[PDB]
């Protein structure tokens, strides 16, 4: 079996938010529901990471490190994909029962949070990203940041990361494809990968603010609260190296 | 401590 076919079979099942559409909407209600959904998506992301070939060979501390650094990148990218596949309209499809439409976008402070996530879906649409490219790109996002002083299994990590870069290359070549157009496409997809650091920076600013300001009464489930608590000191101590394809 | 994450990584599945 090919490497991309193994990434495909471990794709998590779509989760429902359990959002009651008969009750009126509010920004607070949507944010709260999404944090609970995020916690369940993150538990499924751990099971997913464990089945990625090579991931389990890294030191356990590195496995934890990579999931903690990349969690928001993984969530926003998968959301970008679901939004891109559902429609060609400017919609965020968090779950099949929780889609942020134009009427929902008009709720106080909905748009300023949603614009960074809408950028991901609009880019996947503009670049006409394939399912195989997507699968390779999402695994690369798990491998997109490391500690300032590196991982315990740094050498093995670099080898695994290079393998998934070559795997993204193989997905691009399937369309079908011109040598010059291949390098152009590789450049474009890696540029989108790089821009995920900027999308995530913007999303974490809202995430960290709503987690820390207890007077906002915005709840996060245990899975997300634990990751956020771990990550906030790492950002304040500059303990992060954001890997880039383009300098 | 990251109790939940370590548990999910160490448990079977
Ligand atoms: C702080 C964030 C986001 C706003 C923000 O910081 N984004 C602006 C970007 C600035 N740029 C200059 C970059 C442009 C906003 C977005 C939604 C807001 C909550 C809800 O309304 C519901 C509720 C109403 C109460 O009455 C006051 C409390 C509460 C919990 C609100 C608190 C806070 O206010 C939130 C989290
Ligand atoms: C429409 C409100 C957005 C506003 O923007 C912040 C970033 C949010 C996460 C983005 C990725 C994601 C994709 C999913 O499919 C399920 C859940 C999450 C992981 C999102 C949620 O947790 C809420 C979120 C953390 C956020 C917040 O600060 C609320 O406190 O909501």
């Amino acid at each position: 079996p090919t490497l991309v076919s193994l990434l495909e079979v471990i794709e998590p099942e779509v989760l429902y938010a359990g959002y009651d559409s008969s009750v009126p909407d509010s920004t607070w209600r949507i944010m709260t529901t999404l944090n609970m959904l995020g916690g369940r998506q993150m538990i499924a992301a751990v099971k997913w990471a464990k089945a990625i070939p090579g991931f389990r060979n890294l030191h356990l501390d590195d496995q934890m490190t990579l999931l903690q650094y990349s969690w928001m990148s993984l969530m926003a990218f998968a959301l970008g994909w679901r939004s891109y596949r559902q429609s060609s309209a400017n919609l965020l499809c968090f779950a099949p029962d929780l889609i942020i439409n134009e009427q929902r976008m008009t709720l106080p402070d909905m748009y300023d949070q949603c614009k960074h996530m809408l950028y991901v879906s609009s880019e996947l649409h503009r670049l006409q990203v394939s399912y195989e490219e997507y699968l390779c790109m999402k695994t690369l996002l798990l491998l997109s940041s490391v500690p300032k002083d590196g991982l315990k299994s740094q050498e093995l990590f670099d080898e695994i990361r290079m393998t998934y870069i070559k795997e993204l290359g193989k997905a691009i070549v399937k369309r079908e494809g011109n040598s010059s157009q291949n390098w152009q496409r590789f450049y474009q997809l890696t540029k989108l990968l790089d821009s995920m650091h900027e999308v995530v920076e913007n999303l974490l600013n809202y995430c960290f603010q709503t987690f820390l300001d207890k007077t906002m009464s915005i709840e996060f489930p245990e899975m997300l609260a634990e990751i956020i608590t771990n990550q906030i000191p790492k950002y304040s101590n500059g303990n992060i190296k954001k890997l880039l394809f383009h300098q | 401590e990251n109790a939940l994450l370590r548990y999910l990584l160490d448990k079977d599945d």
